[PDB]
């Protein structure tokens, strides 16, 4: 499923004419600060749910599960881990 | 030695010169103009050539058809080309028949009808032609040489122009064009073969002395481009031989370097599969190229024009999967124009060089070429014994300093089309400009 320069495998390509210019023609850093700051933000803001909802879940169950523990395990908790075990 | 070319001047600027052969019985004479697509602007882009093709659509007195009859009965023909910088209009006859085609161009330059219904009528001719260039390759790869070597600049547009422009080509644009640039201290009447120079002389006062002069006269060949190293990729899996040009900035013709350039042009040399001798050339590319069956074909070039030139090759191939290597090759052997060139391979060079620029021109029409394109870019016709001299200057020092001023570590213009998917990306052919043993 890959051949080689030359044969890599690609149906046949027509009517496409790609364009560029050289690295020591071209400002690298062009754009950066728009990039940077209006790019990241469209990346960052279309994905956030995804990382939002699964960290903040589990970090409230390990935040629940973490303090029950403690609880659990001081005087007023007694009665509670007696049952618990 | 070939007979001394003679040069007069008229009073409106117009120069006659001309360069008699009597052991021919034909003659050249034609109109050199200093001036071509590169004088129009983005909105008038392709006038040039389409006055070229309204030029014989007929004047105030000969119709179309009574021109094409002048002409049959002429006995020759006459012929034109334009050209980024240059213009050319000429007629190939019998020795008498010369007053009677000076009598045609000038009236075809000065008194053409360029008729409405005319304009309508080639702008779909014209509009076809845009279509059909898309045949002859080498034509498509030089012109996407020139529009990204020169993006955006006028150097970089073609010829016949953008559609848009022939839809829209008035009259007016056409006579505007004619009357700014078609004046006679830009013009050249040449004559080559069975004519004499007094005749012509007489010949230009008859016809030529009624042209325009330019308010501000400069002098013949007088022109800023600045090269931008880049690529266009054509990808073409339908064909079977894969076209590439490399280029970098090269030349003008007024340039010190121009020599220099040209014996460097010679060492890379030329190379093609279907000649017989061409396996057994002297060039280290060719050789390579031959063994290893890299290529079809190789031609090195030097273009010049009067502020900048081209310097470069283009390479025909089959061989899809070793593309590669005749790049790489080939940027090597460039390599060496700056790192290993000695007097060995410049004076083998000079020597195919002296007699190269004086084989060139083996008849009338290539003799009028050479007066028209020399006055017209330098101002003068020179002597062999001045281009002599001047090759003779080339040292394998003044190779070695150009070749490192002007190859290597360069930017490149790469244009490739058909079958390129083994052409590298950009960087990889750019880094073979240099070697880092050296």
């Amino acid at each position: 499923y890959m051949g080689w320069w030359g044969h890599m495998g690609s149906p046949p390509q027509k009517g496409i004419a790609g364009y560029t210019i050289s690295p020591f023609a071209a400002r690298p850093f062009a754009g950066v600060v728009h990039a940077a700051i209006f790019n990241t933000f469209r990346r960052t803001k279309n994905q956030a749910l995804f990382v939002i909802l699964p960290v903040s879940f589990f970090y409230y169950v390990w935040t629940q599960a973490s303090e029950k523990n403690e609880w659990l395990y001081t005087k007023a908790g007694r009665h509670e881990l007696a049952k618990a075990l | 030695v070939s007979p001394k070319t003679r040069t007069s001047n008229l009073k409106n600027g117009l120069t006659i010169a001309s360069e008699s052969n009597p052991l021919v019985q034909t003659a050249t004479v034609g109109v050199w103009i200093d001036a071509g697509s590169r004088n129009e602007n983005a909105y008038n882009n392709g006038t040039a050539h389409f006055f070229e093709h309204l030029a014989f659509k007929g004047t105030d007195k000969r119709s179309q058809h009574q021109l094409e009859l002048d002409i049959e009965n002429m006995g020759g023909h006459l012929n034109a080309y334009t050209s980024r910088e240059s213009t050319v209009y000429y007629a190939k006859s019998f020795k008498d028949d010369v007053p009677k085609s000076v009598e045609i161009l000038a009236d075809i330059l000065q008194h053409s009808k360029l008729a409405e219904s005319a304009i309508d009528r080639e702008r779909e001719v014209i509009t076809r032609e845009l279509e059909e260039v898309n045949k002859q390759y080498e034509e498509v790869v030089f012109d996407h040489l020139h529009a990204t070597a020169f993006m955006n600049q006028p150097l970089g547009r073609t010829i016949l122009g953008p559609r848009e422009n022939i839809q829209t080509i008035t009259n007016t644009e056409l006579r505007k064009f004619i009357t700014e640039n078609y004046t006679a201290d830009r013009m050249v009447l040449v004559g080559a073969g069975a004519v004499d120079h007094d005749a012509l002389v007489e010949l230009a006062e008859k016809y030529f002395s009624h042209l325009p002069s330019s308010q501000s006269p400069v002098p013949l060949g007088t022109p800023i481009p600045n090269f931008v190293g880049s690529e266009v990729r054509l990808r073409d899996d339908t064909m079977p031989v894969a076209h590439i040009a490399i280029a970098v900035e090269g030349v003008s013709w007024t340039s010190e370097d121009y020599y220099t350039a040209l014996v460097a042009q010679a060492i890379i040399g030329n190379y093609d599969r279907a000649v017989g001798t061409s396996r057994h050339q002297g060039s280290r590319l060719s050789n390579i190229v031959s063994e290893n069956n890299l290529a079809n074909s190789f031609q090195s070039f030097s273009t010049s024009y009067s502020d900048t030139g081209l310097w470069g090759i283009y390479l025909t191939s089959e061989n899809t999967t070793q593309i590669d290597d005749l790049v790489h090759f080939t940027l090597k052997e460039w390599n060496r124009l700056s790192t290993s060139v000695s007097n060995l391979q410049v004076e083998r060079a000079k020597s195919q060089l002296k007699a190269g620029l004086l084989l060139s021109l083996d008849g009338t029409t290539y003799v009028a070429e050479d007066i028209g394109r020399q006055l017209t870019t330098l101002g003068r016709r020179v002597t062999p014994a001045e281009v002599e001299a001047k090759l003779e200057a080339v040292t394998e020092h003044d190779v070695r300093a150009w070749a490192q001023k002007t190859l290597y570590d360069k930017d490149i213009a790469l244009v490739g089309l058909g079958p390129i998917e083994g052409l590298y990306d950009y960087n990889r052919i750019r880094n073979d400009m240099s070697m880092m043993r050296w």
